[PDB]
């Protein structure tokens, strides 16, 4: 079985160049295309191109400017680069085995992007890294936690180290007009517990060494 | 041009034992020069690449369970779910493998678990203080635990609707009750937010007869 080994950078800036990289295992590297493939933020799946072990390469027309893939047989490696990234390339981007690379092989053999690696998450931003405001959102009672103005994903949020898990939301963040991504989690609790018990939330967010923990209570 | 290929519905609610159908159509025929139809059917989870699950428009991939079926010809074909098991949950794609460059792909079908209409629960949260004397203010909208997914919330500020200045989020149904939460957050500036009194919110969903409003006045408890 094929497997496929994916690496590289996936946050940058606008005008950079992406540039991925995946290593075959498992089986020949000859005899088929090694193709490019992305997907949008909650859209779709948009072909890049491809290219086989001979270095014959087919390009989606829409990309064909910006778009390079290369391979390097002896390493049995390929590799993508799209020049002035810009926010619409922002997607996840895999790697995956294409069909066969020759006709009669084409017809008969079960190939065509029937093995995926696991993808790279690609964000395009001039957001430089910084961690998160924590604010309470104040109280069967809702309470929960806005965690506000970081970059780059990802945060986590617990809430009383743990302890409690039920009823929990944490909603997916937005990005925002100002390229930052906010969030809140929210708790459903009993409303009688709200003067006896004590809610915490801990949040983490690892690019920027944040952790805090905020604790939510009732108003005045 | 691309071959457009267009699948429907967009979102389907499916019952767990019940079969389960989605469609796939090509903007021109699939049939190759060589006879074979390129047709291939994908399912994606989040967080997880796509799995292909049938090619060609019928061949069955290794170890895909058989409950997984396809058929159609030329330009329209069909992916059926014989009993739909939990894990059948997520995104399906279909792509075209018969005209490149490029290859094409439709845009997706959200099959979800069909429960129950659930009116969601409403509550409405003002900015803290420590936010205000940042000079920002997030106001929060949370309707908890409802279903379906399709619900409109809008804000009115002293009663004028606001548009253009707020951003929604939505969880993934539940496992264990099947239900959608959702949060908007309206932002303001510290001054904006100071030049009015009344905040709110007004639900509107299938599981209630009337549109709900949740509210608070600021500066006041």
């Amino acid at each position: 079985q094929v497997q496929l080994q994916q690496w590289g950078a996936g946050l940058l800036k606008p005008s950079e160049t992406l540039s991925l990289n995946c290593a075959v295992y498992g089986e020949s590297f000859s005899g088929y295309y090694w193709s490019w493939i992305r997907q949008p933020p909650g859209k779709g799946l948009e072909w890049i191109g491809e290219i086989n072990h001979s270095g014959s390469t087919n390009y989606n027309p829409s990309l064909k400017s910006r778009v390079t893939i290369s391979v390097d047989t002896s390493k049995n490696q390929f590799s993508l680069k799209l020049s002035s990234v810009t926010a619409a390339d922002a997607a996840i981007y895999y790697c995956a085995r294409g069909y066969a690379d020759t006709p009669v092989f084409r017809r008969y053999y079960y190939y065509g992007m029937d093995v995926w690696a696991k993808g790279t998450t690609v964000t395009v931003s001039s957001a430089s890294t910084k961690g998160p405001s924590v604010f309470p959102l104040a109280p069967t009672a809702a309470l929960g936690c806005l965690v506000k103005d970081y970059f780059p994903e990802p945060v986590t949020v617990s809430w009383n180290s743990g302890a409690l898990t039920s009823g929990v939301h944490t909603f997916p963040a937005v990005l925002q007009s100002s390229g930052l991504y906010s969030l809140s989690s929210v708790v459903t609790v009993p409303s009688s517990s709200l003067g006896t018990q004590t809610y915490i939330c801990n949040v983490n967010h690892k690019p920027s060494n944040t952790k805090v923990d905020k604790r939510v209570e009732p108003k005045s | 041009a691309d071959i457009v290929m267009t699948q429907s519905p967009l979102s389907l609610p499916v019952t767990l034992g019940q079969p389960a159908s989605i469609s796939c159509r090509s903007s021109q025929s699939l049939v190759h020069s060589d006879g074979n139809t390129y047709l291939n059917w994908f399912q994606q989870r989040p967080g997880q690449s796509p799995r292909r699950l049938i090619y060609k428009v019928s061949d069955r991939d290794s170890g895909v369970p058989d409950r997984f079926s396809g058929s159609g010809s030329g330009t329209d074909f069909t992916l059926k779910i014989s009993r739909v098991e939990a894990e059948d949950v997520g995104v399906y794609y279909c792509m075209q493998g018969t005209h490149w460059p490029p290859y094409t792909f439709g845009q997706g079908t959200k099959v979800e678990i069909k429960r129950t209409v659930a009116a969601p629960s409403v509550f409405i949260f003002p900015p803290s203080d420590e936010q205000l004397k940042s000079g920002t203010a997030s106001v929060v909208c949370l309707l908890n635990n409802f279903y379906p997914r399709e619900a409109k919330v809008q804000w009115k500020v002293d009663n004028a609707l606001q548009s253009g200045n707020s951003q929604e989020s939505v969880t993934e149904q539940d496992s264990k009750d099947s239900t959608y939460s959702l949060s908007s957050t309206l932002t303001l500036s510290k001054a904006d937010y100071e030049k009015h009194k009344v905040y709110a919110c007004e639900v509107t969903h299938q599981g209630l007869s009337s549109p709900v409003t949740k509210s608070f006045n600021r500066g006041e408890c």
